[PDB]
């Protein structure tokens, strides 16, 4: 807020603020543009589907076990088993001292709505392949669908059927290793941790900046009137308004830099979900490390987590060629 | 229908209209922002020199130079921000022309919604407009499929396509268009027994 | 003017635990937030009244002349505290204990009736609430709809194959440059 931050609840300063005038209004339109954008960054990623699919009750996908990523109806929140580990690993009177016009607006999409978009992506990518992202969704057995993911890598489809049981075990084993890996350490979620750390630290310096004299006689506005003659007191009070207006300016400029960086990262998650999730990518080292097969999305606070499934050649033998 | 879709609603071109609406809004604030006083006697620049002598006139004139010198710096900084996000959009339109227009794109949902065929560029004031042409499957049916076929105690796999059956006997088709074909040694390759 | 403390703000009864010679109350921003009243051992915390951001929901001026008011992050029974004159700069008292009040996660808005169907979002509110001007015309507030529900009949021996195609042409607009300026 313009008026309440610098000399809130003091009508003898509010009229002085009209001297500068349209300086603070430029700040409101700058901060309001950031807030509207944050509601579009989330829309571009999770809202790439025109339908809300849901998985059938039967959970026999040819031996593959998807129970760790599909939603759990037992929990009050319809979040999968993996998604619960993420919500308890990101740590966010602190907001009670914000009577200076500083507020934290709520996001347009509640966190129980984003989990519905993510559950639609998963339930449509295991029963219909990639065909739901380019037209009408067409069903296909999961056992046969994985045969056209090998066929795109360069390996014939007669190797999956002859090794279907072994491949299912390796997929199931690696999907349970992620659960323990996340709960083992705490530095894996670092990318989302400093996003909220930077915003919390930026506001803190803003609040502490109004206790500085700015070289004047006194920081508090009331005693300046009672300790200086009225003929020259108006010089000192505007000499203090400049600091509280420049300080608010540096905060806004810093946010404009951060918002562009997040915008460039929200445009990369939209591509990573269009190409890796809704199809198979031939770009190397884009959707993982190796030959790409498929991916699964998960929701995290102020972010998104992918689960790339790749193909890696095992032990080799020398040969002679012509 | 492209001509009539644009000519009906005028809100389609809002991506280019707000680019020119923002630049005009920034200059208007800059002009209206020199009517402030910054704690001086008056905003008129030569009224200070015609009412005060040289010894306290410099206190007032300096209070006005730095005030006006700070509204220019703010204006320049915002332009550096805006120019760095128009450039991030001119590097996206320079890629759509190199890949969607000058070739056929396999990246999905990059040059349209569907299977990309070919695109055409058109020019708009302070922008570019692409006309993507895509391919979308129409009504479909559903059949019964089988991973392989055993004939002489040996499995058979499709070279390119799927196995389907219309109820009585089987066929082999494409994956993106129902064109049934008869099973033949040409269509299939053999690998191992069928147990 | 509590022993040389000057400011503005309502005085409320507080129960913080001071110490034998602790008079002032200092907050994070180094501003007074508690004072020991002279002639008494009572402690009072200094805070403004129920305050925050006031937002106005409206269609175009030409379409209609009706508005709805949303108070951000306030208990919906703490808004009618200031229904008086010469107490507030905003004296529009018919909007405080007025029309159908509905409480959201971002405060309660007054002047819009909550329907319990679901459409697309027209004017965003927050936490999954949107508002629109439908029909007899009045402003309504509903919950967003994510889209049409669907289900795929999955099976382990069933496949679907298209038998026809359609061709569509789509547009896409991108800015490439802006105006050049010299000063
Ligand atoms: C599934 O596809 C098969 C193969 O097309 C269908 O069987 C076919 O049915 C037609 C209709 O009777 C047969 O055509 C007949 O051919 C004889 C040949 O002399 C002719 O004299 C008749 O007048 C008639 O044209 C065709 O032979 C037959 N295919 C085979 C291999 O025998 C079948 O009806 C389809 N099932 C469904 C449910 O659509
Ligand atoms: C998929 O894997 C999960 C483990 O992540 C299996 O759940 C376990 O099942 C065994 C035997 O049924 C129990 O002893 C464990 O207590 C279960 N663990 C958990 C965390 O639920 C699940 O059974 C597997 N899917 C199928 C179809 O068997
Ligand atoms: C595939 O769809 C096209 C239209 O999308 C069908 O073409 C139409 O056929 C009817 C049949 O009398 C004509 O009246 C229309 O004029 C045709 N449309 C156009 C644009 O020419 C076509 O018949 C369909 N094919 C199949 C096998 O169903
Ligand atoms: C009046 O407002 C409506 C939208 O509320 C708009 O469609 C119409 O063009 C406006 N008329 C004017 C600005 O003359
Ligand atoms: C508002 O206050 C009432 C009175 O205690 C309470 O029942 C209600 O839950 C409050 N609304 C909130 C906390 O959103
Ligand atoms: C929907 O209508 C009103 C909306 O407030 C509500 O009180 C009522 O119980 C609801 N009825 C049904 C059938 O959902
Ligand atoms: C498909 O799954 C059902 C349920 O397990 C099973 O009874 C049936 O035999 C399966 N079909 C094939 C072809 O394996």
């Amino acid at each position: 807020d313009c008026t309440m931050y610098i000399c809130g609840d003091s009508t003898e300063c509010s009229n002085l603020l009209l001297q500068y005038g349209s300086f603070c209004t430029q700040l409101k339109r700058a901060l309001t543009g950031i807030a509207v954008e944050q509601d579009k960054n989330t829309q571009e990623v999770f809202a790439q589907v025109k339908q809300i699919y849901k998985t059938p009750p039967i959970k026999y996908f040819g031996g593959f076990n998807f129970s760790q990523i599909l939603p759990d109806p037992s929990k009050p929140s319809k979040r999968s088993f993996i998604e619960d580990l993420l919500f308890n690993k990101v740590t966010l009177l602190i907001c009670a001292q914000k009577f200076k016009g500083l507020t934290v607006l709520p996001p347009l999409l509640t966190d129980e709505m984003i989990a519905q978009y993510t559950s639609a992506l998963l339930a449509g990518t295991i029963t219909s392949g990639w065909t739901f992202g380019a037209g009408a969704a067409l069903q296909i057995p999961f056992a046969m669908q994985m045969a056209y993911r090998f066929n795109g890598i360069g390996v014939t489809q007669n190797v999956l059927y002859e090794n279907q049981k072994l491949i299912a075990n390796q997929f199931n084993s690696a999907i349970g290793k992620i659960q323990d890996s996340l709960s083992s350490t705490a530095s894996a979620l670092g990318k989302l941790q400093d996003v909220v750390n930077h915003n919390a630290q930026a506001l803190n310096t803003l609040v502490k900046q109004l206790s500085s004299k700015f070289g004047a006689i006194s920081s508090v506005l009331n005693d300046i009137f009672s300790r200086l003659d009225k003929v020259e007191a108006e010089v000192q009070i505007d000499r203090l308004i400049t600091g509280r207006l420049q300080s608010l300016q540096t905060y806004v400029t810093q946010q404009l830099i951060r918002a562009a960086e997040i915008r460039a990262s929200a445009n990369l998650a939209a591509t990573k979900m269009s190409e890796c999730v809704l199809g198979q990518s031939k770009r190397v080292d884009f959707c993982g490390k190796g030959y790409h097969l498929m991916s699964f999305p998960q929701s995290a606070p102020h972010g998104v987590v992918f689960l790339h499934v790749t193909y890696v050649p095992a032990q080799e033998k020398n040969f002679t060629t012509a | 229908k492209i001509q009539d879709s644009l000519s009906s609603t005028a809100s389609a071109l809002g991506k280019l209209q707000d680019v020119v609406n923002h630049n005009a809004q920034a200059l208007n604030t800059l002009v209206k922002q020199l009517s402030s006083k910054f704690g001086a006697i008056s905003s008129v620049l030569n009224d200070i020199f015609s009412r005060l002598d040289k010894v306290e006139a410099e206190v007032q004139i300096d209070r006005l130079i730095t005030g006006r010198l700070q509204s220019l710096q703010t204006y320049v900084t915002q332009q550096l921000i805006r120019a760095a996000e128009i450039r991030a959009s001119a590097n996206l339109a320079a890629t759509k022309m190199s890949e969607c227009v000058l070739g056929q794109s396999k990246r999905v949902d990059f040059c349209g919604k569907g299977y990309h065929l070919m695109s055409f560029p058109q020019s708009a004031p302070h922008g570019v407009v692409f006309l993507h042409v895509t391919y979308v499957p129409a009504q479909e049916k559903n059949f019964t499929t089988a991973p392989a076929i055993c004939h002489d105690g040996k499995a058979h796999f499709p070279r390119e396509g799927v196995f389907v059956s219309n109820g009585t006997h089987w066929f082999v088709t494409q994956r993106n268009f129902y064109e049934p074909q008869i099973i033949t040694t040409d269509n299939t390759f053999v690998s191992g027994n069928c147990d | 003017n509590f022993n040389g403390l000057k400011g503005t703000g309502v005085l409320t009864e507080s129960n913080k635990k001071f110490l034998p010679f602790q008079q002032f109350g200092r907050d994070i921003a180094d501003t007074t937030d508690a004072v020991r009243d002279p002639q008494t051992l009572e402690i009072l915390d200094i805070t403004p009244c129920s305050f925050g951001g006031v937002s106005v929901i409206t269609p175009g001026t030409n379409t209609s002349n009706q508005v709805a008011v949303l108070y951000q992050g306030v208990n919906c029974t703490e808004v009618p505290v200031a229904i008086h004159a010469d107490q507030l700069t905003p004296t529009w008292r018919v909007y405080s204990t007025g029309s159908n009040v509905f409480q959201t996660r971002a405060g309660c808005l007054i002047g819009a009736e909550y329907v319990n169907n679901s459409y697309e979002c027209d004017i965003p509110i927050g936490a999954g609430i949107c508002a629109s001007y439908q029909t007899s015309q009045s402003i309504i507030a509903y919950t967003m709809s994510l889209g049409a529900e669907n289900s795929v009949a999955y099976s382990n021996n069933s496949i679907a194959i298209p038998t026809n195609f359609t061709i569509s042409v789509t547009t896409e607009i991108l800015p490439v440059s802006m105006t050049k300026t010299s000063v």
